Formats: C-alpha cells, structure tokens, sequence
C-alpha cells in the first residue's frame, strides 16, 4: 500500500519563455498581447469621424471647391487625412502656422460655420470675379469658397475698412489672406495702387502684411501665390481689417462649438461602415487584453501598445510529456 | 526547478488528475485513485491570478503616443519628437518583456515549490511508519484502507495508532 | 524533552505588498515616501526667493511702476510668479522671445541695475512726457521706469544715434521698445516723422524695426501697442541705436553678476518666514526618505518624486495572528 | 512562502522570542524558554540592510523635471515637453513600485530560507538521537539537560555521546 | 544562500574537482576521488548561457542619441533634447545595473539548487543503506566498492542489495 | 566507506555584486561592458569622415578661402567639426536656418560641386571685385569662393534678372547671400541704387530680402554684415533671381548624389590613420561586448552605451576561501 504526491498534466501545447529557457510547455497560459484588428476606419462610441476623402486640413478649411462634401460637417470623434491629399491649396501658396494650426483641431470636436463679411456688402470692390484656372468648379474658374478675392472696380481700389465683433460665445476661428502677384504689371492691373497692404487687428494681434513680387515656377498654372493666415478671434473682441489691395477678405468663419478629446490620424483607408471602441490608422481594436502591437497612433479606451510579437504568461505549470 | 519536485524527484505529472493542481495518488487493497489537495490548488490560484492583475495593474499607466506634424524647416524638432516617441516604446516594449520573462520563471518555481511543501506535508506526519521511496511515493509499513489514507490528506494521520 | 526552531512575532500592524498577494501584515518594515510637506515658500538654504507677488517677470524688468518693490532685487534663491500676474505689461503690447528670457532667468540668481543712458541725456528730445493712463503712479500717468519713451520737442524728433560700451565685466541685459501707433495722424503728433525706424546693432545683433499701424481693440485704455525687445551685451561689446521716432530707449540695463542654479516657480503662495533644503511650488520639504509624491518641479536637495500613494519596503517578516 | 517553514510547518512565530529574528525555543525538567540565533539573524539584518540601500542608490540618478514656458503658438513643442516630463516619470513610478512589490516578495520568501535552514542545519546534528515531531520541534530520546540544549545550539551537540 | 547547500551544509567547495560545477568524492579501500556529474552540471551551463544571451538581447533595442544644434535664442528646446537624451540614458543605465544585480542573485541561488537538489537524489537512494553525517557525505553501513560508488553515481544504486 | 556531494571551487578572484551582498567571489564570471577605445578618429568601414580641421561647415560649404582644402570633397562617413573652428564666417554675418542645414547634413555623405551662374557671366555689373581683407588669401583680399559679391559697373548697377532651371537628377544646394552696409554712403557707392532688393522665388520659395543700415561693431576690421541664405530646389525646378543691389549671387551650388547615414561629430582629434566598425568623438571602439561607457553619441556598429562603471555577471558560483 502506497500514497503518492504529484501534479497536473494534461494534453496542451502552449508554450512559454522564462531567462533561462524558452519554448517551455505548460498546462495553462494567458495570452495578454492583441495582434488582430478589423482593418477598417470605424465610428468611435458611435460618433462618426471626419473622413478628408481627398482633401487636406488647408483644402476643407479654406473651401477648396473640390471640397464641397465638407462644406459643412457635423460633430467628429477624430479626423482622417491621407498622406498627401490631392486637393490642398488649389491655387498655389502657403498656410501660414499651419501645424499649429493643425494642433488646435486635436482639441476639436464640432466646428459651426457663420458668415462674417457678406459677399455682397463688397459695394466699392468687385467681389465676384476672383477666381481661377487652378480651383476649377464643374468645368468653370472658381476659387476658395471661405474666403473673397477682392478685386478694383472701374478702376479703383479704395482702402477697405472693416470690422467684426465676436458678439456670439464661442471662440472664432477667422482666416484671411494676401495675393503675391508676379509682376508690377499684374500689380496695378488688379488692384490698381502699386504698393499696397493689409494690417490685421485684434485684442492681441498686430499685423501689416505686403506684397512679395519675385518670379516663380508655375505650380498648377500660376506663378502667383496666396499667402494664407489665421487667428482666434476671442468673445467680445473685434478684428480689424485696412487693405490697399492683394487682400483675400475673410467671408466665412468657423465657431469653435465643441472642444475636446480629437486627433489627426494619417491613413490611406476609407470609411468601414463599423463602430469600435478603440481605433487605429490601419485598423479597429475590440479586446480586453491589457496590451496590443497594432499601432502606436490609437483613439479610444485602448490596451497599451508595444512592439512585441508575443507576450504569453504561464499560469499553470511545466507540462510533462 | 528550484525545488526539485516538479520534473525531478517526481519524474512527471498526472494526466488522470483533472481536478487539482496538486494532489496524492493512492493504492490499496481496495482500488486506486487520484484526489486533488484544494488547499494547495487554491493557494496557487490566488497567488498566479494575483500575479496577472498585479502585472496588467502596473502596465495601466504607460507612454502614449500623440500626432504632432512639423513643417520642412522643423526637422530638428520633427526628429526629437519621434526618438522621444519611439525611445518610450523601446522602454516599455523592454518592461513588459522582462517582466513576463522574469515572472514566467518565478510561476514555474512557485509551482515547483508547492509540490516540494506538500510533499514534505505528508512526509513530516508519517515519519518512519512509511518508506520513502524516493519518487513521491511513501510505501507503508502497516495496511492503509481508504480511511487510513484519507486521514494523510486529512492532516490527521494518527502516527502513535500506528 | 525538546527543542523547536521559530521565528519572532510582535504587535505590528505594517503592511507590504507583494506581486502575488497585497496588504501582508509583516513584524518590520520601512516607509520610503515622503508625502508631507508644509505648505509654504521658504528661504532656500538661507537665501530668499524673490517673490513677484502681483507682478510678471516682464513687469519686473521693464519696471512696471506697480512693480516698484522690485526697483532693487538683491540676490535670490529662486523666483515665484502666479499663473497670472495682474501687473504684467501696464501699456499693452508684446514682449519679444519673452520664454527665451525668462529661461535665461533659471541660470540667474542676481542683477544689478545700471544707468546706461541718462534720462537728462535727452536735450534734442522731449523724454519727461512719455506717460499713459495705462500705466499709473499713485493717481498720475506714468510709464515703465527703466525705458524711457521719447517724443518730439518743439515739433522736432531729429535723428537719434546713440552707443553705449560695455565697459563693466559682467554681461549686461539691454531692453528697448518700439511704439506702434493708432494712424497716421497719431504719428507725426508724437513724432512728426511718418515713416520711421529704430535701428539696433551690437557686435552680433543687426536689427532694424518699423512701427506698425493697424486700428486694434482697446486694452487697458490703449489701441496703440509696445513691442519690447532684448539682447545681452557682451563684456567690451557697444550697443548702437538710431531712430526716427517711435523709440522706447533704455535708460537702465541688468548687470549679470552671479549665474547659477535658479528656477522660476509657478505658484499662488506668499513668503512662509521659513527655512528648507528642497522646496516645491506647494510648499517645502524636510525629510530622509529617497522618494516623495509631493509635485514634481523642485529645487534644492531633494528626493526624487514618483506619482506613488505608497512605498513601503518589507524588512522583518510575515507577522503571525 | 517558497520554502515552506514560515506559516508552513512551523505554523506561527513567537511573541516571546525578543531578540532575534530566529531561534531556539527549549523544553526540560529545568524549565523552558527561548534562544535566538544570533548568527543567522545578523546575517539577515545584514542582507535586508544592504537591500535597501542598494534600493535606494539604484534610484539615485533619476530624472528631473524643469520648467519651461512656451507662447501661445509654441503648442506643439510645449505638448511635446509635457508629453516628455510626463513619460519619464511613469517610467520612474513603474521602476519604484516594481522593485518594491518584487523585492518584498524575496525579501518574505528570504526570512523563510533562513529559518527552513536553521531547522536543516538542527535537524543534521541530532540525526536519529531524536524524534522530528513534524512542527519545528525535536523531541529527543535522552534527557537533554540545559548543557546539552546549548550544545545544539552550539552546533557542537555531540552526536555519539547520545 | 537560499537553499542552504553552498557554503551551508557543506561548507566550501574543491579545488580538486576540475571538470563539472557538480559531483561527488568517494573515499573506499581502494582510493578515493572526485567526479563530475555531468547531467547537473551540463544543465547548469545551459541555463546560465540561455541568461547571458537573453540579457545580452533584450537590451538590443535601445536608446540611441544623435547629434542636435541650436542656436542663442534656441535655449529651451536645447535644454528639453539634453533632459530628453539624459533621460534615456539614465532609465537604460538603471535597466541595466538591475537585471545585473537581480540576475546575478539568481544565478548564484541557481548554483545552490542545483547542489542541493544533487544531494537530494542521492539521499533518496540510499535511504536508510548510509548515515546522514549532515556536511555533504554519506557514510555506508555496507562496504562500497568503487563499482558500487559508480552505482550512486548511476541512479542505480540497488537498495534491496544491501 | 564514504561518498560526499560537492562544488566546484578554484583560484578566482572575480567578484559580482547582487542586491543584498557585495562583492561576492565567483569561480566564473562574464564582464558585458566595454571600458576602452583607441583614441583616434578613424575610417568606419573604410570610408573616411570628413576632418573639416579648423572650418567649419559654413566655411567649407560657402568656401571660405581658408577652406581650400575642402573644394571638393569625397563621399565621407561622417563629418567631424570642432567645438569653435577658427575659420567660420570670414566676413562677418550670419547664415539662415544654419542648425537645421546642418540637420539635413546629417543625411548625407556625398556632395558634387556644379558651377550654375558662371563669374564671367555677369556683363553688365562688376564681378571681380567683390572682396575684401576680413577674407584674405596668400596676403590679398579674396572672398567665399563659391558666391560671388557683385558690384556697380560704370556707376550702374542695372536690375538682375537670372534663372536657373534644375535640369541634373539630383537635388540641388543652392547659396546666395546679401550683403548690409554701414550706411547711406556706403550702398550708393557700392551699388548706386540707394533702395535695393533680392527676390527670390522657386516652386515653393517666395522671398524678398532688403538690406538692412545699422551702425554696428567691427568683427574681423568690418562692421558691414553678410546674410547667407540657402534652399534645395528640386529636380526640374527653376530658381529666379532679381535684384537692385548688395546680391551675393551663386557661382557654385552642390549637387547631392549620396543620401545615407551619416552625423556631425563635434571633436578635437585629429584623423588617427585608422579604421574601425563603431566611432565615437573620443575615439573608435572595437569589441563584442554588448556594452560600453565611452560616449553616448556613436556611429556605426556599436555596443549600447551606459553611464556603468562596471557590469559584471555571475556565470559561476559562490567561490571558496
Ligand atoms: C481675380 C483675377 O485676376 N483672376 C485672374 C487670375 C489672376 O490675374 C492671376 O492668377 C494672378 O497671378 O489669372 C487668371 O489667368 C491666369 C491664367 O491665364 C490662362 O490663360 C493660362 O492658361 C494660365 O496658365 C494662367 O496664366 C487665372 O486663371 O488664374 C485669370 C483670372 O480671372
Ligand atoms: C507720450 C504720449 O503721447 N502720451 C499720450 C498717449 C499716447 O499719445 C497714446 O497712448 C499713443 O497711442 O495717449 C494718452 O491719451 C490716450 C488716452 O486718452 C484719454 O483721454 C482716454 O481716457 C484713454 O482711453 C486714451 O485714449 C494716454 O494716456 O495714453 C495721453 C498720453 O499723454
Ligand atoms: C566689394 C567692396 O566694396 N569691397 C571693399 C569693402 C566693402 O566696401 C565694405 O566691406 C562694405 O562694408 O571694404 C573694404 O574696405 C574696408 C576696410 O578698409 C580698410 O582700409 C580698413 O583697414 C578695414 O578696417 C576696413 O574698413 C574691405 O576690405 O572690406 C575694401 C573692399 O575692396
Ligand atoms: C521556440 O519556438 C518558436 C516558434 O515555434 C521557434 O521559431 C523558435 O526557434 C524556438 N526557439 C528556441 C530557442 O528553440
Ligand atoms: C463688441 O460689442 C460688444 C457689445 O455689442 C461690446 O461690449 C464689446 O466691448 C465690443 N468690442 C470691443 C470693445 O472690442
Ligand atoms: C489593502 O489595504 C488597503 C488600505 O487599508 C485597502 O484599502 C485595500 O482595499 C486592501 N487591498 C486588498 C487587495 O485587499
Ligand atoms: C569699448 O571701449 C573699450 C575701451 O574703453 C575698447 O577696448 C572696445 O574695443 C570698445 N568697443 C568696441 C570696439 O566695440
Ligand atoms: C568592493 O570592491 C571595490 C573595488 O575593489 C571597493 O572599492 C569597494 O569599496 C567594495 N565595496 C564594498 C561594499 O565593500
Ligand atoms: C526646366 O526645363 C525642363 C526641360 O529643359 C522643363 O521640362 C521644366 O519644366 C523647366 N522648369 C520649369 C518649368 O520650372
Ligand atoms: C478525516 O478523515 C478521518 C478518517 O477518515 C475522519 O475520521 C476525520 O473525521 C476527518 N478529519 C478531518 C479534519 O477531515
Ligand atoms: C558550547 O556549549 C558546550 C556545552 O555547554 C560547551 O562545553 C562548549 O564549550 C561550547 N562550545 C562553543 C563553540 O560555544
Ligand atoms: C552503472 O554502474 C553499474 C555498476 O558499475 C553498472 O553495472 C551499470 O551497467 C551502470 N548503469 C548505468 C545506467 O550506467
């Protein structure tokens, strides 16, 4: 008669490492590493996110007119925006602190657009004919629908004088601009006064902006460029404009309605028709293990993301053969 | 292992017990058979399911990665921002590795010792009214029915009854 | 006869945790977090912070004339500033590389404030009216007490050129100004010249500014604006103004006599009338203990702070019931 | 823990044992009492002191946090400093509690080695002159007078006298 | 050290064993000697060589700093590059002194199991056939040839024999 | 009769340290950590770095005469530059967005110097007299040799007009500079045109510079400035100049055949005759360590750098007395 002392074997083949030795199996494991996703762009808590499609940050903001379908977008959950989206600046140029810009819009949910300066209310300019060959609209010239190209009228570009009061409650994102034209000729031949300027007032702003005449590559068939510039325009304060000339008048600005928890993420994917709670640039995340090696770039209630290719902890013990 | 049970001086484990991490086998007159030792298994479940909750627990707060873009002329700070980003990675990549390596060994051995203790448990009440047979088994001097061996298991192995 | 092996038990309560089991009660163990502290500002080994009190690091150096408890700083340990001062810049405007400075400041513990260019020096210019509502003075218009801001005297503001040779051994912080004004109409009536300048030259720095007109917001009674400017002049180095008009001219610059070991700390507290090796924006710390959880921008001999509740290390063992 | 003595066969420590943190705890006609070892009690002050202060040395270089302002379109690189100040010390707060829940896991399972070592090192000494009762003790088959109680603790007991 | 075997038990190590961390030294009529037991000690270099190399590699993915440059009035995104580089070098710095440290520890515990566990098995083959004299040796109540020394060395020894 | 377990012990002197003893002896041990280096500067996998001696990369890339030397440079591995290297800027002056130039260095290893605007060229303006003795060579005044510092012909300086289209494969370097004058007489004498201008323009460039008075230290016997400017134009990308006056115009610009890894190693060693697979500042190491604790900043195929005095491991046991 005999009694014995002895453990638990059974029929599993996981494995684990340990410093000494690797590739150890034992009776029971826990995986905690997520390496699966759904591969798609999904709505975060039910809350779609801005899909850019084709365009850029700069496109949809300024109303690049191949830009329409964001021409007014509700509440996002995140923005996505390709590598290099072919509809930026149509007419060529630069965005003045455009990452910092961009920055802003990680702490943006919702943004209403309101009209500042009517189209219309251009009584002494021409308002209606600042347009070109490089932001074509269904086969015609147009141009940024945000913001107007002002041009002289019967000869005559008078100093323009205007003011905005942010009389509504929620900060304003106002943008502007100023057209750097190619040569003295062009000069005089839109805005008639030779040397001109736009200066830029707020609480906190200073600005005086000139004109820059340098001969340039052509860049979708212009040489000219457009200079692009922003502020937030707090509660209670006014912007101040005087120009001369070259001064792309703001029409449209957008109210800042809901701040919060956002982010710019980069990929070349479209929407997945798909909910998740957790999302990455190249795919969703539905899991409860504590960490994942999907993506460093994650939105949402995520595991922590690291670089390896397998974390298996034993639970059980060394299986016998 | 540390302990010398596991895979030592017990050669290998039982497929036939199913309900224990740990336990005895007997043979009788009567018949055989295995019975797990709860207060041992459920030592060793508290202790290893402790241990994952303690480990998921401390990897909760962790490096997050945020987008930030930069213009053609800001590559210097471009380039501190992504060794930053990718340097807490290697850090935290690093932790989680050795630490399910170093507690992955600590489990095996918990284990290891467990088996060790329970072992000596029941070596320590049969004294010299058995022989050790030196695989985890105790060959005894006196006829041990099911009540005889249910009492080792029991804690009450009345050595003077016999 | 017997003799037993064991182990010691006492009347402790102390816990530890461990990875697989918490709140083991053990016979000895060894508190090494340090969460206490007093509350309070104190004198660093001796020697004072300088505490700004209502006042900003630019309403200090630019000598806001609320800010005239600070007219004479002796040396300091570190420096306190609220989260937002009242008397920063009494006549509104910008301080140019202002973080840059204030950075400049952590390397700092004392100044010593010179005269460089005598206020009566001024006798082709009137520099005795160059006062704002902006900036008051027991009931009076006044101004920032260390420039002096220069306006034109019997119709006249004739052409400034001034140098100042570092002849002391200590680099010096030079400050200056430039006054952006309403209209036109506002700068020939301070200054008679339309278009104007200031031109600053030392051995590295090649500056040359215009004054910028644009109609702004009013802030604190003013819609005209000051843009500050700095440098720090080398030993044996000159510095070189020449202006048309629209110049805020130093009258007294910084003397760097000590550099060392300083911080600017953001914090509501006033002085404690107290002592400490290691202080912290909440208050100061007194203890051994290597670690502590009190807040993480510190100064002086200090233990390193985690964001821990509890630290607690096992010395003796597990405690019997 | 691992080594099974402490709360393990040894089922409780001793209120009465003062001054050391292992021991002796005798039992003859001339009375009773308790006797700690103070070998193995330096040896473990010495251990766990030395633990501590490589502790608290291994956390002396750590990192410091400094402040730096930023205006208000220097978001991206504030954010990034935030970001940097802020990772640093969730890798530092990991590191600390870390070690301390592993280290008091040793430190537990290295008093238990102790006293599991003492009773071993007791245990070879009286070899067959005495009974292991199975809970600490050994209760022996001759008289063992006080002088005799000390040479077992001695490490001088003299086997074959007995 | 933790298992009691290594300067415990037995109280130094030999000289004269040249060819094996582990093994035995046998003194009979004929002579006496030592030799290796190349099982024990071929699984000691295994696991020692397999913390080396894993040591070694986690540490592959690392910190690397580049070269930065600011200029006079780049103050404070210098200042947050040198604490950021500072930074790494200091978690990896005490990366890497503490597996040192800890890892050392139990390669030394290693050793000592591995001893421990040797005179574990030949304990438990010579059962009651020897008398335990508590520093390592066991004296035999039969005469033990060198054949039979060999047998110890084997597993082999046959018990009912003698 | 007996027969003994036993260990292994020998005449070591090795020592490790754990956490709760020092310096244990060990009958075997494993040193990880790599102490020494040779001390040199050396070739990394045959390839020799670029000992820029006493220039520095503003010397020899806008060819300092002192940098001849360094007028046409093989591939390299890396770059070593000293801390101050005398031969800087010989002119006095700064160069824009210097440090993030010398960034983009960091990423290549080879440049090809290409003539695009040749000296004879410039007909209509004086191009043969554009030095000066802050830059002198062979005891007469030169200039940097790879800009050209043009002039008045006649008393005329006529507007500059000059393109030149990137027709080469390869990305181009491209330097030009502007030169600030002491004061009104000084312009008019050099270049007659009293307010003058550079324009610059590419696909995406878009600058104009305007030269700038101000009465300023001598460095080096002058207290007029150059200001160095530089852009990379694309392949099939047109660069455009114009200008009235103070043009330092290009004469040579680089061509970047080689991009790969590559860095600025600030030291003062010499070239040590040498070659290695790891270099550091301090010298070049060879080990297979997998540690070691000379320099954080390396190149090449290298240990992992620690601040560690030692790191040694415990292979063997606990060693006898
Ligand atoms: C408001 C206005 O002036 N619109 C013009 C525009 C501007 O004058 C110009 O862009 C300023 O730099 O120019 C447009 O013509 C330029 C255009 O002419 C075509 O014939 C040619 O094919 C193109 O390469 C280009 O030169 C324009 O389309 O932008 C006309 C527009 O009405
Ligand atoms: C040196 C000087 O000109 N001081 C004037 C000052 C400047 O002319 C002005 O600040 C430049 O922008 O203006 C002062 O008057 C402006 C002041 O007038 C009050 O009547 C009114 O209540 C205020 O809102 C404001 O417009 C000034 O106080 O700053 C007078 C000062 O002497
Ligand atoms: C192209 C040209 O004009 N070269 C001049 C040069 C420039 O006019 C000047 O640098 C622009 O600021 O000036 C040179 O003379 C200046 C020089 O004169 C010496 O007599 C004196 O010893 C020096 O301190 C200094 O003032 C020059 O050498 O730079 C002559 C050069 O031909
Ligand atoms: C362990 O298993 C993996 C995956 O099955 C295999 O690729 C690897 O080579 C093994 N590692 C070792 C050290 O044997
Ligand atoms: C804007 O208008 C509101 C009331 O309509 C006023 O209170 C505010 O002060 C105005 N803006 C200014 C003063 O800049
Ligand atoms: C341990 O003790 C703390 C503080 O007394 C208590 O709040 C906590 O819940 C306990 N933790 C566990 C796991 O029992
Ligand atoms: C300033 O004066 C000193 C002597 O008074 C002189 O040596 C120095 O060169 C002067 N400053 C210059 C040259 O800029
Ligand atoms: C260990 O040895 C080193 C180097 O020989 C010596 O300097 C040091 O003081 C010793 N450390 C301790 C704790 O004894
Ligand atoms: C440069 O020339 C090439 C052909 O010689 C041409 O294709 C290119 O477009 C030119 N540069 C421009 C348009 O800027
Ligand atoms: C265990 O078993 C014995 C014999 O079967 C029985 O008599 C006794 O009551 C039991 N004791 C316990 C503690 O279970
Ligand atoms: C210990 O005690 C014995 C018996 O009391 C005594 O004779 C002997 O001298 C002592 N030996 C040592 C080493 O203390
Ligand atoms: C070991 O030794 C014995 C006695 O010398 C011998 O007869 C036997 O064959 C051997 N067995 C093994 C497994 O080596």
């Amino acid at each position: 008669d005999q009694i014995c002392i002895g453990y638990h074997a059974n029929n599993s083949t996981e494995q684990v490492d340990t410093i000494m030795e690797k590739n150890v199996t034992v009776t029971h494991a826990q995986d905690i590493l997520e390496k699966t996703h759904n591969g798609k762009l999904c709505d975060l808590d039910g809350v779609k996110p801005l899909i850019l499609r084709d365009c850029s940050v700069a496109g949809w903001l300024l109303g690049n007119p191949m830009c329409d379908e964001f021409i007014n977008v509700p509440e996002w959950s995140y923005i996505v925006e390709k590598a290099n989206p072919v509809n930026d600046l149509c007419y060529p140029g630069d965005f003045n602190d455009y990452e910092e810009l961009k920055h802003l819009l990680s702490r943006i949910n919702h943004f209403e657009k309101i009209q500042i300066i009517p189209k219309s209310s251009w009584s002494s300019h021409e308002a209606s004919l600042g347009v070109s060959s490089a932001c074509p609209y269904q086969g015609k010239s147009s141009f940024f629908r945000n913001v107007v190209w002002l041009i002289k009228k019967n000869s005559t570009y008078p100093t323009i004088k205007r003011s905005y009061n942010n009389t509504n409650q929620e900060d304003l994102l106002v943008l502007w601009g100023i057209h750097h034209p190619n040569d003295a000729a062009e000069q005089t031949k839109l805005y008639q006064n030779p040397t001109t300027y736009i200066s830029v007032g707020t609480s906190t702003l200073n600005q005086r902006l000139v004109p820059r005449i340098a001969t340039r590559s052509k860049v979708n068939g212009q040489s000219g460029r457009m200079e692009f510039f922003w502020t937030i325009l707090k509660p209670n304060d006014a912007i101040n404009f005087e120009s001369n000339g070259n001064f792309i008048a703001p029409e449209y600005a957008y109210k800042i309605v809901k701040k919060g928890d956002s982010t710019i993420m980069k990929s070349e994917l479209e929407y997945g028709n798909c909910n998740t709670k957790c999302q990455t640039p190249m795919g969703a995340i539905n899991s409860s293990m504590p960490f994942h090696n999907i993506h460093p770039l994650t939105i949402g209630e995520c595991p922590k993301y690291v670089k390896s290719n397998r974390l298996v902890l034993a639970t059980g013990l060394r299986n016998s053969p | 292992g540390l302990f010398g049970a596991i895979a030592g001086f017990i050669e290998g484990g039982w497929q036939g017990m199913v309900d224990g991490w740990y336990g005895y086998h007997h043979s009788n007159e009567q018949g055989s058979g295995y019975a797990a030792d709860k207060e041992s298994t459920q030592k060793a479940i508290d202790g290893v399911t402790n241990k994952v909750n303690s480990i998921i627990d401390k990897m909760n707060t962790q490096f997050e990665a945020v987008g930030r873009e930069f213009n053609n002329l800001e590559r210097r700070i471009e380039n501190l921002n992504k060794k930053m980003e990718d340097g807490f990675l290697d850090v935290w990549t690093y932790n989680a590795e050795l630490l399910v390596l170093m507690e992955n060994e600590r489990t095996l051995d918990f284990h290891d010792s467990n088996v060790k203790n329970l072992y000596d448990k029941v070596r320590l009440q049969l004294r010299d009214n058995a022989k050790e047979l030196g695989n985890g088994c105790f060959e005894f001097y006196h006829k041990c029915d099911n009540e005889c061996m249910e009492s080792v298991r029991n804690g009450t192995y009345d050595y003077p009854q016999y």
